[PDB]
RNA sequence: GAAACUCUGAUGGAGGACCGUACGGGUUAUUGAUGUGCAAAUCAUUUUUCUGAUGUAGGUAAAGGUGCGAAAGACUCAUCG
RNA sequence: UAUUACAGAUCCUAAUUGAAGUAGCGAUUAUCCAGGCUUGUAUCCUGGGGGCUGAUGAGGAGUAGGGUUUCUGGACAACUUAAACAGAUCCAGAGUUAGUCGAUCCUAAUCUCAAUAAUGGGAGAAAGGGAGUACAGUUGAUAUUCUGUAACUGACAACAGUUCGCGGCAACGCAUACUAUUUUUCUCCGCCAAUCUUAUACCGUUGGUAGGGAUCUCUUUCCUACAUGACAGUACUAAUACCCAGGGAAACUGGUCAUCAGGCGAACUGCGGCGUUCUGCUGGCAAAACAUAGCUGUUAUGUCAAUGGCUAUUGGAUUGGUCCAUGAAGCGAAAAAUAGUUUACUGGUCACUCGUACCGAUAACCGCAUCAGGUCUUCUAGGUAAGUAGCCUAUGGCCAUUGAGGCAUGAUAGUUCAGGGAAUUCGGCCAAUUAGAGCUGUAACUUCGGGAUAAAGCUUGGCUCUGAUGAAAAUCAGAACCGAUUGUUACGCGGAGAGCCCAACUGUUUAAUAAAAACGUAGUGUCGCGCUGUGGUAGUAUAGCCAGUGAACGCGACAUGAAUC
RNA sequence: AUCAUGACAGGUUAAUCUUUGAAUGCAAAUUGCGCUAAACUCGAUCGAGAAGCAUGGGUGUGACAGUACUACA
């Protein structure tokens, strides 16, 4: 960046939108606990390598 | 072992010839059945080739890069062709040229573009015409039967003396083989270790083995003196 | 003061296209302006010097200039000046007066051997 | 934006059927700018106090004007 | 010499993303390592049969392929 | 000065010339500091080079009994007889 | 019937001790006082001291890479070697606007298919080529992208009005089509050195007016401000290049910083021709922007006049030197010639696609990490000085760094040490001395170029003047007088000489114990081969690749290693 | 949504079937660069979308090339 391609942007966006917290009501509807979400991560801590 | 490096020039990664900026192939028009005028356009060098080229224009203009006699000069009229005189910038069969002078880029083939006596102070001789093959003795010394038919330059090549003056610097051969090709600066065989070439190895440096092969040694094995008749100091003969 | 200056255009090195120069704005503010490329314009063949009467900018924009300044009036009038263009006629004549002269000649020298 | 030097010739440009406005405009050494505006271009036409009262009257009627 | 202070010029990419694999294509020699793309065949060996059945038929989704298993159990039952 | 030429001063700006800058390229010495490091090769002072056989970036070529090597068995992703 | 009994295998996996409230909390300028917000701040913010960074800056901006780190609001379980209301942390929302900047289009090194009825097609650069944009304003984050204002380029349409080729002896000027072929030009090109000159910055002599700072005394003072974009025009001043008309040159003349130029036509004259730069005057343009003064959004005045650079950088001009080195291509554009077909020229609509935030090492990249490491480039102030050195300071950015108290010993980085002066030690290792500039003065030996800054002496400040050279506000020389004999004052800057060994020399080398006498080199020599060949490589396709866009003054294979004898 | 005009996490079959991939209009680290008789569908004769267009080989159909063979001129 900048001068990204599109395609590229395409990853970097799902990867952002991905990047969340877990929501309350499946806890909730389940009654499973400790789920987290998986695609969780850290810009500085762990790399994509995408 | 290794691979050495006379073998490794052979697969030609970095053993190429640096021919970016070289200007063209150097040679005749094609034969085409007479007498043919022919302006000198302008005389070029040409990176590598210690020779000038001068670009001829056959007007349409057909052009010829064709390599340069010394002499010559920029609208000249070369004339290729049997019945063309004898100038120093002509182009005759050697049919028609006497015998006893020297010419310049002689062809082997009829047709072909030009073969022996191309680089700067050179020149073929001619002996004498037998018949079909006019015989000429090659800058060497070695004689050689060609057609009659086929053509020549006259005169002798362009730039002559260039190894009269020696060049003080490295720095200098440098520059000489980046037009060129990659083949310098050489390390010597007995400095390497025994694996990289037959002549290394040893706690004191030297050849140990006799250093000088047959025609029959094999890739790896012909390092050194290629099937030496002679040795040593070339006193008389 | 401070009169230090950023580019623009989003390339950094200092290539021959990405060249600037300081100017003054109305706002009293120092910013790069860029350097539009130089033009030779048209040298002649034979010898190679440059004509007269054409301004050097590029052949694109020569385009949209008039016809009038695109060229110079005479046979030969872009690539060659003058003086060339003299010589040309002195030789294409005499070239062509010579053979015809020739032809003259061929016809004179034949008729003498009947008579 | 190129200048207009004779008056006739500013009348010229403002009977076209291009231009959309004219501005009149005063000006240093007591000089009015008449700025003819054109899709194009923007004729200026600088003038002295002496001839500045019969050129807006030159101007056509049909073309706004718009004073400063 | 050849640890930390050589780790700085470290700032091309010598693999991207391929087409067809999706994951380690060459960008100078034009090979996904994974897939072997551009070739019309998958790459597979029978050396890598652990790593093979992670990517082969299974891991996806089967749209198609999942009915015409389902068929079979039907027909035969 | 008979001549062939050669004395003085300026002009000129050649050279893999010299001294010497850097967030340049190298890495000599203190066998200094550190050695439970800031660092799986660093820091300080000193030293070498600085228009070149120069440094450097991107693209591109060469692949494991091979490659490449101004040659140390060097280097080929902290790995190499 | 068996996956059947454990203390050991530097055993495997999982948890946990002592050491131990111990080692240690580094590196980076420096903190102090009063307020604000709070249960709670040296730390988060405000104000005021005292400091640092000191134009290759922890300044303002970009490639590559990262990918939301950007912005606003709320939050402190954890993290940011203590603290924390703070944060590049956590949570919730929000943000990247283009016909003109890039990509797209062209090819380079190079790679890959196809045909051989062929003479190629495609890929390959966000630093090469490449048509076209500027200012001002606005947001919590976007701007050459949005708004206002002014340009410009291309393509596709009709339509209105002009026009059916002339000027100059000449250089050339002015209003003229299209298709094709060929030819030429622009695009278009190494490095180094010198001179001249716009623009920008900076320093200057002359004044001036606006505001602010300073004041026991002195200072008609000190600081800030004094500005105009792309684009379009046509005056005469005056340049150098080149060409034209007249002119017709040795008593050779003209000219540069320097080489030089001329009967293949010099000086010289034309209110010559033409290209590129220049000065002035406008348009854009004061309506904007900025600074004062006053009124509640806007009204007033003002942004002025003169003229140098011996200073630097950039663009350009005029030239020279250097090479066994001669320093891209293609798309595209115009011109000309030769055919043929002809009337032409000037003056509404639309402009697709994708990138656009922020960092760019100083905590946002690579090193497991907010690591004293490493990694490409850009704009570059004043003084001292030869200076892009070191040292100090405006603009801009900052206090990055746990606190409170002690000070013996020791480690480490530093100044200084009576008398002696290498006695220390494997060894003058270390440190000290020397040093800049001006004027003297310089040996043996030498490949006559060097050695040489050889060595060895002297002078250097402050203040008041005088003179020379320039245009010139600069720089150089000389003399008085002055006091702690001292002065390249800090900062920065060689200790030197005399033998012997090795390698001639500039250069290269064991990334991470060896930079050397090793490697390299020029120079010298030997051997092979005249293309159906020679030295390789390559592998089943009778594939074609490297030297070879080559031809013995060459290509390949070795050995010695400048010169002298 | 309830004695049905039939709830939905049920199970089949058929539609719809984004960008890709053998990937196939030519390419690709690019949302790059094309082509088309009618019909289709909006769009008001003429634009756009929709849907087409790969290589190799088989049988048929057509067209071109040849001083290849042969007859009649």
């Amino acid at each position: 960046a900048a001068h990204k391609t599109l395609r590229t942007k395409r990853i970097l966006c799902k990867a952002m939108k991905v990047n969340r917290p877990m929501p309350q009501f499946i806890r909730q509807m389940t009654g499973v606990r400790h789920i987290r979400n998986p695609l969780t991560r850290h810009w500085r801590r762990r790399k994509m390598n995408i | 072992g290794h691979i050495v490096r006379a073998q490794r020039r052979g697969n030609g990664s970095v053993f190429q010839a640096h021919t970016h900026h070289r200007v063209g192939p150097a040679k005749f028009r094609a034969l085409d059945a007479s007498v043919i005028s022919g302006m000198v356009k302008e005389i070029i060098h040409d990176p590598g080739r210690g020779a000038p080229l001068a670009k001829l224009i056959y007007k349409g203009f057909d052009s010829a890069l064709v390599i340069a006699p010394e002499g010559i000069h920029t609208g000249q009229f070369i004339k290729c062709g049997a019945q063309a005189d004898l100038h120093i910038g002509n182009i005759l069969p050697l049919a028609q040229i006497p015998e006893g002078t020297e010419i310049c880029n002689v062809e082997h083939r009829p047709g072909d573009g030009g073969r022996y006596g191309r680089c700067s102070g050179d020149s073929c001789r001619v002996i004498g015409h037998t018949e079909n093959y006019t015989r000429i003795q090659l800058p060497s010394g070695r004689k050689a039967l060609v057609s009659n038919i086929c053509r020549a330059t006259l005169g002798i090549v362009a730039g002559g003396g260039r190894p009269e003056k020696p060049l003080l610097k490295a720095g200098n051969v440098h520059y000489k083989y980046k037009a060129k090709r990659h083949t310098w600066p050489v390390v010597c065989g007995i400095k390497m270790n025994p694996v990289d070439h037959r002549h290394g190895g040893g706690s004191h440096q030297h050849m140990g083995a006799p250093g000088t092969v047959a025609r029959s040694a094999r890739p790896g094995q012909k390092l050194g003196l290629i099937a030496s008749r002679r040795t040593g100091r070339r006193r008389g003969t | 003061v401070d009169n230090r200056y950023t580019l623009r255009r989003s390339l950094g090195f200092h290539t021959i296209r990405n060249r600037v120069a300081p100017v003054r704005t109305p706002g009293n503010k120092l910013v790069a302006h860029y350097i539009a490329k130089r033009q030779n314009g048209p040298h002649c063949a034979e010898t190679g010097k440059r004509i007269n009467g054409i301004k050097c900018v590029k052949t694109c924009e020569l385009r949209r200039m008039k016809k009038n300044q695109r060229t110079v009036s005479r046979p030969y009038g872009g690539v060659y000046c003058g003086s060339v263009v003299k010589d040309r006629i002195i030789n294409a004549f005499m070239e062509e007066e010579a053979r015809a002269a020739q032809e003259r000649k061929m016809a004179n020298e034949q008729k003498k051997k009947g008579k | 934006p190129k200048q207009v030097t004779t008056p006739k010739e500013f009348l010229a440009l403002a009977a076209r059927s291009d231009a959309k406005w004219v501005k009149v405009k005063k000006a240093s050494d007591d000089n009015t700018k008449f700025k003819l505006r054109t899709t194009k271009y923007l004729y200026t036409l600088s003038v002295k106090p002496k001839f500045v009262e019969l050129v807006q009257n030159s101007i056509p009627e049909s073309l706004e004007v718009i004073v400063l | 010499g050849a640890g930390t202070p050589s780790f700085g010029p470290r700032h091309n990419k010598t693999h991207t993303i391929c087409r067809r694999c999706g994951n380690c294509f060459h960008i100078q020699k034009s090979k996904c390592a994974k897939c072997g793309y551009p070739d019309a065949t998958m790459r597979h060996y029978d050396w890598e049969k652990k790593a093979h059945r992670k990517r082969a038929q299974g891991s996806g989704e089967m749209r198609h392929l999942k009915v015409t298993f389902a068929k079979l159990q039907r027909a035969y039952a």
